[PDB]
C-alpha cells in the first residue's frame, strides 16, 4: 500500500521515456501557459521604446537586437507549441518582413483570452468558431482604415517619409539619416518596370568610422584586392569569365605525351605564346579589367600585366552573377574574347582602403544601376549586424509598398479602432460567440498596452483616452512616444504610418497559429533522445 | 516455471488466461487511445518525435504509427490497419475500434467460463450474415460530380477543418476526373501532389496541367513562355566519359586546344539536332521550346541552348515523364536519333515561380490533360503534412467509390442495421455459437457509440433512439452529429466506401478470430 | 517558480533581466577599462600576458592587451570591439577609448 | 561446376576418363579428342530430403562405390 | 598455478543423472508444443529476436523459434526440423511421440536394465511398426480428384486455413498439379523452386487463387511501353543490354581529334546492334537479369517491345517454366526455340500503390504463383505456412499412393497389433517391447485432452474396440470427442508421413537413450 | 498533473485511471480467491520468508499470506479482517461479492 | 514488439521476490519430482546392505 502502480491499458505501454498529457488541464492550459512566457520574453522589445536583448547562442556567437524573429530563431525554444508560435512568426518575416513582435503578441493574448473563455465555461470549438468570426470580421474592416497611399516611389523624400516608421522601431534614436540612406538605395533600382528585388540591395559591413559616416554606393564593393599591378581604371570595360583565367586543358585525362627533343624543347614555349596569343586577343577588343571567376595562372597574370589589364578574383558564383547583372556582361565560359554585346561597362574600377580592409569598387556615376549597394560603418560588428537587421525591415517595406500602397495609422491607432469596431459588432451577435468575439477585440489591446509599458507610462490610462478619443470618431489617433505623461495624438499628421499589408497578414497569421494552437487535445511526445541539429 | 522457462531460464511466458488478459488489455489500451479520432468531431492529436518534428493529425494508421509502444497485440493491430491503410486508405480507426470491441464483447463471455472456440465459430457466422446484409443494404448508383462530392466530403470533413475540406472536396473530385479515362483503372501516381509553403491553407488548388519543383538554371532563360512546346527527354545533355579508360595524348598546347574543342563534339551533336528541330518547328519569336530532361545538362549545352531561346530543366522525376507525356501530350525520347516535331508536347503557359531559395515550374493550360497536380499551401510544415495526408485519404475515397457503383451509408446507420440484422439472425446459428453471434453484434454496434459519444452526446440513450428508430421505421438511420437524433444518411449524403466496409468486416474478423485462439506468447529467441 | 511538466526553453538557460544585469554590464566593463588603466601617457607601464603555451607579449598598446585577454563577459566584448575599431580606423589611442567608454557607463 | 578435386579424380578413375587441366596437345593446337571421354550408364540428380545430388551409376572400366546415410539429424 | 589435467571450463557430468536429464530436456520439448495437436489446436504467438511476431500453430515454427541450451533439446529441435523437410507434416506428432518413448525408456532405465537392451526392444518394435502399418494401408485412386481434395482437407483441418477449405485445397492440387514435371524419364514436382508462394497484405482471403503463370513486382522500364499484351512472344536473357567494360584491361590512347567522338559512336552502335539482334525474333517482352540500357529501351520502343530488367533468377526460372522459353545470354545466338510461345496474357496492373507484373494465362504452365490476400502480414505468413503443409501431403500422396487411418486410429491399431505380438516373445525385452507399443496411445489421448473430454474413459473404450477384429479404423473425433469409424469420418494420412514420424521418433529414443556421459565447455579448435 | 508539480516524486493515477487501477486489483484478488469457495475448493501452501509451510483454503489467511503491495488490496483485507473478526465466516465470499460488483459496475 | 509484459491482475500484484506456482504441471508434478528425488537421495541406504 505504498505504491500506485500505471493504469492498465496505454498508460503501461507506453515507451521509457515518451510522455502523453490529455485534457485540458494537462495540454490545452500548459500550451497556453508556454505560449504566453514565450510572448512575456519578446514583450519588451516591441515599439521604438523597445531594448535589445544580448542573446547567445549554442555556438558562443553574440547576437544584440530587438527583432523579434532574430531573437525567436536565436532562442532554443523546446516547448512545441511555442515552436509552432515561432514558426508563424518566422512565416510573417518571411512573407512581409516586418510585424513578427506583432504576430507574438497577438497570438499571446489571443491564447491568454482563449484559456479565460475555457476557465468561465466556454468550449474550445466555441471558442475556436469565434475567433474566426472576428478574424473575418477584422479582415472585413482593416480595408475601411486606411489613411493614406504611398501615391509615388521614384521620390527620395516621400520614400524616405514612408521609410521612416518602419525603421524607427529599431535604432529609434537615429532614423532619418538611416531612412535618407534605403530610400536612395531603393530608388537607385526598381526602374520603370514594376517588379522591385530585394536582393538588388547588397549591404557591406566596413569596421571603425561610425554608423553616421555610412554611405550609399551605385555599383558593388568586394572585401578583397587586385590581382595584377593595375590598381585603378577610370573607363572601365570589364570583361567577365566563369573560368578560371588559364589555359584550358581536358576533361578525362591530359598526358603530354613526347617523344623527339624538338618537341620537350618546344612545349613549354609554345604553351606561353598560346597563352600570350589568348590575352592579348582578349586585351585587343578594348577590355581593361577582367574578372574571373576560378583560378589565375601565373602566366596570365604576368602577360595580364604586360598589357595593363585590372584582374579581380570572386570566388562565389553569386557575387559574379550580381556584378554580371551590375555591369552589364556576359560571363563568358572560355577565354575567347568578348563580342561588343557581352562586354561589361562601368565609371570607374579601383582599389581603395576603407578603415584597415582594401576593398575593390565597381562605381557607376549614373544614378541607376541593377544592384546598388550601402556601405556600413560603425565601431562595432554587433553595431553593423543591427544596422543591417534594420536596412533589411526598410527594404522589406520598400518591397511591400511596391506591392500594395495602402497604409493604415500606426501607434495603436488601427488596434484601437479594430477593438472598438469588433466589440461593436460582437455585442449585436446572439449566442455563445460573442464572448469568444469580444475577447478576441480585447486582444487587440496588447499591442498599444505593450507600447505604452515600453514607454514608461500607464497603459491603463492611455486606452482609456484612446477609447474616449475614437468614441468621439479620431480614428488617427495614437500614443505619442515623448511624452513622460499618457497622452496621444494624431498619427497621420506625424507621418508614424505602417503598411496595409503587414497588419492583414499578420493578423491573420496569428489568428491562425492561435487557433492551431487551440485544437490540439492530445500530446504524445517521444522520448528526446538526441537529434544535435 | 513453465516448460520454456525451465529450458531458457532468461525467457518471458504468458500461458492460458494470461495471453487472453494481456491481448486484450493491449487492444484495450489501443480502442481507449484512438475513440477520439473518430468522426469530424473528434479531437485532433500532437506528435512530437525525438527529433523535434511537430505533426498534426488525426489519421489513425498515422496516430498508430507515431505511437510510443511496444507491444506485441498493438503490433499485430498496427499491421493489419496500415494493410487496410495500403488498399483502401481509409477505416483505419474504425478497424482499431472494431478489433478492440470485438475483444472485449469475446472477454465477457470467456471470462464466464465459455471457451474462446465457441465465440470464434459465432463470429465467423456473424460475420457471414453480416457481409450477406452489407450486400443487401448497398446502393448502387452512377456516380456523377455530386456523389463524388459527397463522399469527399465525408472524408475530408473527419480529416481536416471544415473550410479546408470543402476546398479540397472539389480539388480531390476535379483531380480524379480530369485523370479518370473511361472503362480504366484509375491511376493515381498521375496525380503530382506538391507542396508550397507561402499561402494560407485555403489557398491550395487543382492546377490543369503539371508543377515541378526545379527551374531553368540558366540566368539568361525566359521565366515565362506564353505558347510552348514540349520536348520530354532521357538523354544526357552533359559531358560522358568513356566506358573504356580514354585518356588524351598531344604533344603541343595547339594540340591539347585542338583535343579540347573535340571532346565536346558528341554532345554538341545532340544540342544541335534539338537547336535544328527548335528553328524548324518555330520560325518565329511567338512560340518557344521547354526542354525538361530526365537527365543533367552542363553549363556549356544549358548555354548553347539559352543561346537560341530556349527553357531547359534538368533532373526531373522519373515519374514525370510520364506526367508530361500525358498531360502535354508529347512522346518521351531516350534518344534523339530519329526526332520529328511529332513528338512534341504542348502547353498553354510555362512560367517560374520562385518562393524563397526554391523554383518553382508551371506547365498549365494543357489541351486535355490527363494528368494534374494538387498544389498544396499553407503556412507551416505540419499543416503541409495534414492537408497531404487528407488528400490521400479523399483520393483514395473517390477512387474506391469510382470503382464499384454502389455506395454505402454513414453516420453508423450501416452498422446499426447490420446489428439488427444479426440479433434477427441468432436464433438461426444453432448451439452455443449464439453468444459469438450477440457479442459481433454488440461489437458493431461500437461505432454509433462513439460517434454519439464523441458529439458529446449520451451514449446509450443516442443509441437506443437510433435502434429503435431503425426497427420502427426500416430506414438506414444514422447519428446526427449536431442534435443526436435519428437521421436518414442516405438522404444528408452521409456515404461510406462499399470496400472500405466489407475490407473492416473481413480483416476485423479475421484478426480478432486469430487473437482469441492464442493461448501462450513466447520469448525464447536469446541466447 | 512552478516546475512547468515541459519547460519553454532548453535546461541550462541562464536569463538576467532589469536593473541589477545593466549594473552588472557596468561594472564589468569597468574591469575592462581598469585592465588598461596604467598604460595611458608618457608614464604609463607595460602588460605582460602569457597564454596557455606559455608564449609571452608585452605591449603598452590598449588594443593589444584586450586582445589579448579572453573577454567572455557579453557587454565587456564590447570594449574590445571598440577598442579594435579605433586601432583600424586611427590606430592610435586605443586605451582612450575604453577609458572613456567606461567612464560614461561609470 | 565447383566439383571437389579428389571427387573428380575418383569419378575420371572409375569412368576412364582423363582430367585435363589444358586443351593443348604436342602440336601446339588446342583440341579434345573422343578418347579422353569417360563412360557411365546412367546420370541423374536425385532427391534427398529436399535436397539434390548427382549420382553417376554403374561407371565403366572399373568399379565404385559410395554410402549414403538417413538418419534422424546431424549427429546421429 | 593449478595442475589441470583438463582445461579449468571443462565440466563432466556422468551416471544416471545425465539419462534423467535428458529424458527430462526432450519431456519438456514435448510439452511446449503437446497442446498444438488435432483440430481444436491452439496458436502461438512468437517473439522474434529482430523484433517480429510469429503467430502460429505449426509445431515445428514453434520449435524453430526456441533457442535452448540442454543438448537434447538441440536434437529435439533437429528432429522437428528433419520430420518437417522430409515430409513437410507431423511434426507436433513426432515430437510427441519422441518424448513419450524417452519416458517409457526412463521407466526401465531406473531399474537395472541396460540401455542396449532397450535399444534392441526399440528397434525390434519399430520394425514391426513400420510391418503394421504397411499392412492396414489402403490404396488410393490419384485420377480422382476428389479424394485428392478430401486427403489435403484431411491434412489441413487442424490449422487456421481450415475456415477456408475448399478453396485452399483446390488452390494446392492445382499448383501441384499443374508444377509436376517429366523429363528424359525421370519425374520431378519441385514445389520449392516452382510453385512460388506471393502474399499481397490486404483484400480478403476469398480472392486468394493460383495463377495459370507467374507474377513479379516489376514494372515497365519506360511508360511508353505497353501495359497489357494479348498473345506474347516473350524472351529471356541474362546479360545486360548495356555497354560494359572488358574483362582484360583495356586502356585506350587518343591523340586525334576524332576519336572521342567515334568511340562514343561504336558505343551506341554496339547497343543497337545488340537490340536489332533481339529484335530479329519478333518479340513483344523482353525480360533480363541484369540492367537494361536507356539507349536500349530507346530501340526496343522503336519495335514495340515491353521489356523488364533486374528480375531475380528465380522469378526468371519460373517464367521460362511458365511460358515455355529458354533463357539465353547472347541475343547474337538466340534462336526461334527460345521465343516463349504459350503465355496467353501479359498484364501489369497496379495492386495497392504498387506495379505487379502478370503472365497469368500460360497454356500448359510447368510454373505458377499463388496470391494470397489477407488481413496482415502475420496471418498471410500462417496461410503460406498451411498451404505450404498441404501441397507436401499433396506431393506426398502422389509419390506413395497409400493411405492410413487418422485420428490416432493407426496409433491404437499398431499398439495392439504390437501388443499381440509381444504374447510370444517370453523374454527379458519383451515388457520395453510393450512398454514402446503403447506408448503409441499419446496420439489419441493428445487428441481426447485438446478436445476436452475425459482421456481415462473414452481410452479406454477405444482399447476395447481395437481388440475386436475389424476395428482398425476406429479413432476419436477431434470436435465431439467422440469414438467414430474414420471411414465414416472421412480423416485419412498418407503412409509416408506415418512412416517418417514412427521411424523418427524411434530412432530419436534410440540415439538419447545411447548417452550416459556429457563434457562441456572445451574449445571449439577449428 | 497538477499534483506532480508540487511534488515531483509523486505517483498518482486520476479520473478512469484510478476505476482502471481498483477494478484490476479488484479482479486479481477474485481470481487468485474463486478457487478457494465452497468444499470442493483447493488447497494452497503458503511457505514464508523464513520457509514456514501453512496449508490452508481460509480466505483470511490466504489473504494475509499473499505478497500484495495494492491498496485496493490493502482495503479489502481490512474489510475481510473485520468480516472475520465479528463473524468468523464469509471472508472469501466477501472478496468474490466486491470483486464482482466492481466488474458489474 | 519485443518483451512480454506480466498479465494484469495477480500477476502484476506480487511482490518482487515472491513467487506463484499453480496448476498440476506447475505445482503438482513439480512437488513430485522433489519427493522423487528425495526418496532417490534416500534410497541407497535401505537395508542390511
Ligand atoms: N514614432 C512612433 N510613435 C508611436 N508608435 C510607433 C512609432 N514608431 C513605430 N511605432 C509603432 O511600433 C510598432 C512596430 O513595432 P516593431 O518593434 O516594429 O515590431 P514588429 O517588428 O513586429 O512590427 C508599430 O505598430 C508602430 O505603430
Ligand atoms: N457529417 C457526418 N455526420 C455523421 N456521421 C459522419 C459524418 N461524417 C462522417 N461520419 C461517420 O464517422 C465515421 C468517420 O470515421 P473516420 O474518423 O474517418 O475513421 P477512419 O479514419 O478509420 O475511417 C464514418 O464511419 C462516418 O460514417
Ligand atoms: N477431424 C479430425 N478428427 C479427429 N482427428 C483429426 C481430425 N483431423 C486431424 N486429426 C488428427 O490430428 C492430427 C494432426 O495434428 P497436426 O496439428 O497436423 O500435427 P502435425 O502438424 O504434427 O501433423 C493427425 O494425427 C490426425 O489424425
Ligand atoms: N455440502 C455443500 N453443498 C453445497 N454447497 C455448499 C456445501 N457446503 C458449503 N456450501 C456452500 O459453499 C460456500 C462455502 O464458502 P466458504 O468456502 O466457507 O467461504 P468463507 O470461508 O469465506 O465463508 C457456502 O456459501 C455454502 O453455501
Ligand atoms: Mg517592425
Ligand atoms: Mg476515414
Ligand atoms: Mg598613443
Ligand atoms: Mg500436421
Ligand atoms: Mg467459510
Amino acid at each position: 500500500a505504498l505504491h500506485v502502480p500505471k493504469a492498465p491499458g496505454f498508460a503501461q505501454m507506453l515507451k521509457e521515456g515518451a510522455k502523453h498529457f490529455s485534457g485540458l488541464e494537462e495540454a490545452v492550459y500548459r500550451n497556453i501557459q508556454a505560449c504566453k512566457e514565450l510572448a512575456q520574453t519578446t514583450r519588451t522589445a516591441y515599439g521604438p521604446n523597445g531594448m535589445n536583448k544580448m542573446v547567445i547562442n549554442h555556438l558562443e556567437k553574440l547576437f544584440v537586437t530587438n527583432d523579434a524573429a532574430t531573437i525567436l530563431r536565436e532562442l532554443e525554444v523546446q516547448h512545441p507549441a511555442a515552436k509552432m508560435i515561432v514558426m508563424a512568426s518566422h512565416m510573417q518575416e518571411q512573407e512581409v518582413g516586418d510585424g513578427t513582435n506583432f504576430v507574438l503578441v497577438f497570438a499571446g493574448a489571443l491564447l491568454e483570452l482563449a484559456e479565460e473563455l475555457l476557465r468561465i465555461g466556454l468550449s474550445v470549438s466555441e471558442v475556436i468558431e469565434g475567433y474566426e468570426i472576428a478574424c473575418r470580421k477584422a479582415h472585413e474592416i482593416l480595408p475601411n482604415l486606411v489613411c493614406c497611399s504611398a501615391k509615388n516611389l521614384r521620390d527620395i523624400d516621400e520614400v524616405s517619409s514612408l521609410l521612416r516608421t518602419s525603421i524607427m522601431s529599431k535604432q529609434y534614436g537615429n532614423e532619418v539619416f538611416l531612412a535618407k540612406l534605403i530610400a536612395q538605395a531603393c530608388v537607385s533600382i526598381f526602374p520603370d518596370s514594376g517588379h522591385f528585388n530585394v536582393d538588388n540591395i547588397r549591404v557591406c559591413k566596413i569596421l571603425g568610422s561610425g554608423i553616421s559616416s555610412s554611405s550609399v554606393l551605385h555599383g558593388m564593393v568586394f572585401k578583397k584586392e587586385t590581382e595584377g599591378d593595375v590598381t585603378s581604371v577610370k573607363d572601365a570595360k570589364i570583361a567577365v569569365y566563369s573560368c578560371p583565367f588559364d589555359g584550358m586543358i581536358t576533361e578525362t585525362k591530359g598526358t603530354v605525351l613526347i617523344k623527339t627533343a624538338e618537341e620537350l624543347m618546344n612545349f613549354s614555349k609554345g604553351e606561353e605564346n598560346l597563352m600570350d596569343a589568348q590575352v592579348k586577343a582578349i586585351a585587343d577588343t578594348g577590355a581593361n579589367v577582367v574578372v574571373t571567376g576560378g583560378k589565375v595562372a601565373d602566366m596570365a597574370l604576368h602577360y595580364a600585366n604586360k598589357y595593363n589589364i585590372m584582374l579581380v578574383r570572386l570566388n562565389s558564383k553569386w557575387d559574379l552573377r550580381r556584378l554580371c547583372k551590375t555591369v552589364g556582361a556576359t560571363a563568358l565560359p572560355r577565354l575567347t574574347p568578348p563580342v561588343l554585346e557581352e562586354m561589361g561597362h562601368c565609371d570607374s574600377v579601383y582599389l581603395s582602403e576603407v578603415g584597415d580592409t582594401q576593398v575593390v569598387v565597381f562605381k557607376h556615376e549614373k544614378e541607376d544601376g541593377a544592384i546598388s549597394t550601402i556601405v556600413l560603418r560603425g565601431s562595432t560588428d554587433n553595431l553593423m549586424d543591427d544596422i543591417e537587421r534594420a536596412v533589411d525591415d526598410g527594404v522589406n517595406t520598400f518591397k511591400v509598398l511596391t506591392r500594395d500602397k495602402r497604409l493604415v495609422p500606426g501607434g495603436g491607432a488601427t488596434e484601437i479602432e479594430l477593438a472598438k469596431q469588433i466589440t461593436s459588432y460582437g455585442e449585436t451577435c446572439p449566442g455563445l460567440e460573442q464572448y469568444a468575439i469580444k475577447k478576441f477585440a480585447e486582444a487587440f489591446e496588447a499591442i498599444p498596452r505593450a507600447l505604452a509599458e515600453n514607454s514608461g507610462v500607464k497603459a491603463n490610462e492611455v486606452i482609456s483616452k484612446l477609447y474616449a478619443v475614437h468614441q468621439e470618431g479620431n480614428k488617427n489617433v495614437g500614443l505619442d512616444i515623448e511624452a513622460e505623461v499618457p497622452a496621444v495624438k494624431d498619427m497621420l499628421e506625424a507621418g508614424i504610418l505602417d503598411t496595409y499589408l503587414g497588419k492583414y497578414w499578420a493578423i491573420k497569421l496569428a489568428t491562425n497559429a492561435a487557433v492551431t494552437v487551440l485544437r490540439v487535445d492530445q500530446i504524445i511526445m517521444a522520448k528526446p533522445a538526441g537529434g544535435p541539429k | 516455471m513453465a516448460a520454456v522457462k525451465t529450458l531458457n531460464p532468461k525467457a518471458e511466458v504468458a500461458r492460458a488466461q494470461a495471453a487472453l488478459a494481456v491481448n486484450i488489455s493491449a487492444a484495450r489500451g489501443l480502442q481507449d487511445v484512438l475513440r477520439t479520432n473518430l468522426g469530424p468531431k473528434g479531437t485532433m492529436k500532437m506528435l512530437v518525435s525525438g527529433a523535434g518534428d511537430i505533426k498534426l493529425t488525426k489519421d489513425g494508421n498515422v496516430l498508430l504509427h507515431e505511437m510510443q509502444i511496444q507491444h506485441p497485440t498493438a503490433s499485430l493491430i498496427a499491421k493489419v490497419a496500415t494493410a487496410q491503410d495500403d488498399i483502401t486508405g481509409d477505416g483505419t480507426t474504425s478497424n482499431v475500434l472494431i478489433i478492440g470491441e470485438l475483444l472485449k464483447q469475446a472477454d465477457l463471455y470467456i471470462s464466464e467460463g465459455l471457451h474462446p472456440r465457441i465465440i470464434t465459430e459465432g463470429f465467423e457466422a456473424a460475420k457471414e450474415k453480416a457481409l450477406q446484409f452489407l450486400e443487401e443494404v448497398k446502393v448502387s448508383r452512377e456516380m456523377d460530380r455530386e456523389t463524388l462530392i459527397d463522399v469527399a466530403r465525408t472524408s475530408l470533413r473527419t480529416k481536416v477543418h471544415a473550410e479546408l475540406a470543402d476546398v479540397l472536396t472539389e480539388a480531390v473530385v476535379d483531380s480524379i476526373l480530369a485523370i479518370k479515362k473511361q472503362d480504366e483503372p484509375i491511376d493515381l501516381f498521375m496525380i503530382e501532389i506538391m507542396e508550397m509553403k507561402h499561402k494560407s491553407e485555403t489557398d491550395t488548388s487543382l492546377i490543369r496541367g503539371l508543377v515541378l519543383d526545379h527551374g531553368a538554371r540558366h540566368p539568361d532563360m525566359k521565366k515565362r513562355v506564353e505558347d510552348a512546346y514540349i520536348l520530354t527527354c532521357n538523354v544526357s545533355l552533359e559531358y560522358e566519359k568513356t566506358e573504356v579508360n580514354s585518356g588524351f595524348f598531344y604533344k603541343s598546347a595547339e594540340e591539347r586546344e585542338k583535343l579540347v574543342k573535340a571532346e565536346r563534339k558528341f554532345i554538341e551533336d545532340r544540342v544541335k539536332k534539338i537547336i535544328e528541330l527548335k528553328r524548324k518547328v518555330c520560325g518565329d519569336s511567338d512560340k518557344g521550346f521547354v526542354v525538361i530532361n530526365q537527365k543533367g545538362i552542363d553549363p556549356f549545352s544549358l548555354d548553347a541552348l539559352s543561346k537560341e531561346g530556349i527553357v531547359a530543366l534538368r533532373r526531373a522525376k522519373r515519374r514525370n515523364m510520364e506526367r508530361l507525356t500525358l498531360a502535354c501530350g508529347g512522346v518521351a525520347l531516350n534518344s534523339f536519333d530519329d526526332l520529328s516535331p511529332d513528338c512534341l508536347g504542348h502547353a498553354g503557359l510555362v512560367y517560374e515561380y520562385t518562393l524563397g531559395e526554391e523554383k518553382f515550374t508551371f506547365i498549365e493550360k494543357c489541351n486535355n490533360p490527363r494528368s494534374v497536380t494538387l498544389l498544396i499551401k499553407g503556412p507551416n510544415k505540419h499543416t503541409l503534412t495534414q492537408i497531404k495526408d487528407a488528400v490521400r485519404d479523399g483520393l483514395r475515397a473517390v477512387k474506391n467509390a469510382i470503382d464499384d457503383g454502389c455506395v454505402v451509408p454513414g453516420a453508423g446507420a450501416v452498422e446499426v442495421a447490420m446489428a439488427e440484422a444479426l440479433i434477427k439472425h441468432k436464433p438461426s446459428v444453432k448451439g452455443r455459437a449464439q453468444l459469438g453471434v450477440q457479442a459481433f453484434a454488440d461489437a458493431l454496434l461500437i461505432i454509433p457509440k462513439v460517434l454519439a459519444q464523441n458529439s458529446g452526446f449520451d451514449l446509450q440513450e443516442t443509441l437506443v433512439k437510433i435502434q429503435a428508430e431503425h426497427s420502427e421505421s426500416g430506414q438506414l438511420v444514422g447519428v446526427d452529429l449536431n442534435t443526436g437524433e435519428p437521421m436518414v444518411a442516405a438522404e444528408v449524403g452521409v456515404w461510406d466506401n462499399y470496400c472500405v466496409k466489407k475490407q473492416l468486416l473481413h480483416s476485423c474478423t479475421v484478426i480478432a478470430t486469430n487473437i482469441l485462439l492464442v493461448d501462450e506468447i513466447m520469448r525464447a529467441g536469446m541466447s | 517558480m512552478m516546475p512547468t511538466p515541459v519547460i519553454l526553453l532548453k535546461e541550462g538557460t541562464d536569463s538576467s533581466q532589469g536593473i541589477p544585469q545593466l549594473v552588472s554590464n557596468i561594472s564589468a566593463c569597468q574591469v575592462i577599462a581598469e585592465a588598461v588603466r596604467t598604460t595611458l601617457g608618457p608614464r604609463g607601464m607595460d602588460k605582460l600576458i602569457v597564454d596557455g603555451r606559455g608564449k609571452a607579449t608585452i605591449s603598452n598598446d590598449g588594443a593589444t592587451i584586450l586582445k589579448l585577454l579572453d573577454v567572455v563577459h557579453p557587454a565587456a566584448k564590447t570594449l574590445v570591439d571598440i577598442a579594435k575599431s579605433q586601432d583600424a580606423e586611427v590606430g592610435d589611442g586605443t586605451t582612450s577609448v575604453t577609458l572613456l567608454a567606461a567612464e560614461f557607463l561609470k | 561446376r565447383r566439383v571437389l578435386k579428389r571427387d573428380l579424380k575418383r569419378i575420371a578413375k572409375a569412368s576412364g576418363a582423363t582430367i585435363l587441366s589444358t586443351l593443348a596437345n604436342l602440336e601446339g593446337e588446342e583440341t579434345f579428342e573422343a578418347a579422353m571421354l569417360g563412360q557411365a550408364e546412367e546420370v541423374v540428380q536425385e532427391r534427398i530430403c529436399d535436397d539434390e545430388l548427382i549420382l553417376i551409376k554403374n561407371t565403366k572400366a572399373r568399379t565404385s562405390a559410395s554410402i549414403i546415410l538417413r538418419g534422424a539429424n546431424d549427429f546421429m | 598455478r593449478p595442475v589441470l589435467v583438463l582445461s579449468q571450463n571443462t565440466k563432466r557430468e556422468s551416471g544416471r543423472k545425465v539419462q534423467s536429464g535428458n529424458i527430462n530436456a526432450a519431456k519438456t520439448i514435448a510439452d511446449i508444443i503437446r497442446t498444438c495437436l488435432g483440430p481444436k489446436s491452439m496458436m502461438k504467438m512468437l517473439l522474434d529476436p529482430m523484433g517480429g511476431i510469429v503467430m502460429t500453430n505449426d509445431g515445428n515454427a514453434i520449435l524453430r523459434e526456441i533457442q535452448v541450451q540442454h543438448p537434447a533439446a538441440k536434437s529435439m529441435i533437429e528432429i522437428s526440423r528433419t520430420q518437417d523437410e522430409e515430409v513437410g507434416d507431423g511434426t507436433t506428432s513426432v515430437i510427441i511421440l519422441a518424448g513419450e518413448m524417452l519416458s517409457v525408456a526412463e521407466h526401465f532405465l531406473e531399474q537395472q536394465m541396460h540401455p542396449t537392451v532397450v535399444i534392441s526392444a526399440y528397434r525390434k518394435a519399430l520394425d514391426d511398426m513400420i510391418s503394421t502399418l504397411k499392412k492396414i494401408s489402403i490404396p488410393v485412386d490419384i485420377s480422382d480428384s476428389d479424394m485428392m481434395l478430401n486427403i489435403i482437407n484431411s491434412s489441413i483441418t487442424t490449422k487456421a486455413i481450415s475456415r477456408w477449405s475448399s478453396l485452399a485445397c483446390n488452390i494446392a492440387l492445382d499448383a501441384v498439379k499443374m508444377v509436376q514435371f517429366e523429363e528424359n524419364g525421370r519425374k520431378e514436382i519441385d514445389i520449392k523452386k516452382y510453385a512460388r508462394v506471393e502474399k499481397i497484405p490486404g483484400g480478403i482471403i476469398e480472392d486468394s487463387c493460383v495463377l495459370r503463370g507467374v507474377m513479379i513486382n516489376k514494372d515497365v522500364t519506360h511508360p511508353r511501353m505497353r501495359r497489357y499484351i494479348k498473345n506474347p512472344r516473350i524472351v529471356l536473357l541474362d546479360s545486360s543490354l548495356e555497354y560494359k567494360k572488358g574483362e582484360s584491361q583495356t586502356d585506350i590512347e587518343i591523340t586525334r581529334e576524332e576519336d572521342f567522338t567515334r568511340i562514343l559512336q561504336m558505343e551506341e552502335e554496339y547497343i543497337q546492334q545488340l537490340c536489332e539482334d533481339i529484335i530479329q525474333l519478333k518479340p513483344d517482352v523482353v525480360i533480363t537479369e541484369k540492367g537494361i540500357s536507356d539507349l536500349a529501351q530507346h530501340y526496343l520502343m522503336r519495335a514495340n517491345i515491353t521489356a523488364i530488367r533486374r528480375v531475380r533468377k528465380t522469378d526468371n526460372n519460373r517464367i521460362a517454366r511458365a511460358c515455355g522459353a529458354r533463357i539465353v545470354s547472347r541475343p547474337e545466338e538466340l534462336r526461334e526455340d527460345d521465343v516463349g510461345t504459350g503465355a496467353g496474357l501479359l498484364e501489369i496492373k497496379k495492386i495497392g500503390d504498387e506495379y505487379f507484373t502478370f503472365i497469368t494465362d500460360c497454356k500448359d504452365p510447368k510454373a505458377c504463383t499463388i496470391l494470397l490476400r489477407g488481413a496482415s502480414k502475420e496471418i498471410l505468413s500462417e496461410v503460406e505456412r498451411n498451404l505450404q503443409d498441404a501441397m507436401q501431403v499433396c506431393r506426398n500422396v502422389l509419390l506413395d499412393p497409400q493411405l492410413v487411418p487418422g485420428g490416432g486410429a493407426s496409433e491404437m491399431a499398431v499398439a495392439h497389433a504390437l501388443t499381440e505380438k509381444s504374447k510370444a516373445m517370453t523374454g527379458v525385452e519383451q515388457w520395453p517391447y510393450r512398454a514402446v507399443a503403447q506408448a503409441l496411445e499419446v496420439i489419441p489421448r493428445t487428441l481426447i485432452q485438446n478436445c476436452g473430454a475425459s482421456t481415462i474413459r473414452l481410452l479406454t473404450s477405444l482399447r476395447a474396440k481395437h481388440t475386436q477384429e475389424n476395428c482398425e479404423t476406429w479413432g476419436v473425433n477431434g470436435e465431439t470427442g467422440t469414438l467414430v469409424d474414420m471411414k465414416e469420418l472421412g480423416i485419412w494420412e498418407p503412409l509416408a508421413v506415418k512412416l517418417q514420424t514412427y521411424k523418427t521418433a524411434v530412432e530419436t529414443a534410440v540415439l538419447l537413450l545411447r548417452i550416459d556421459d556429457i563434457v562441456s565447455g572445451h574449445k571449439k579448435k577449428g
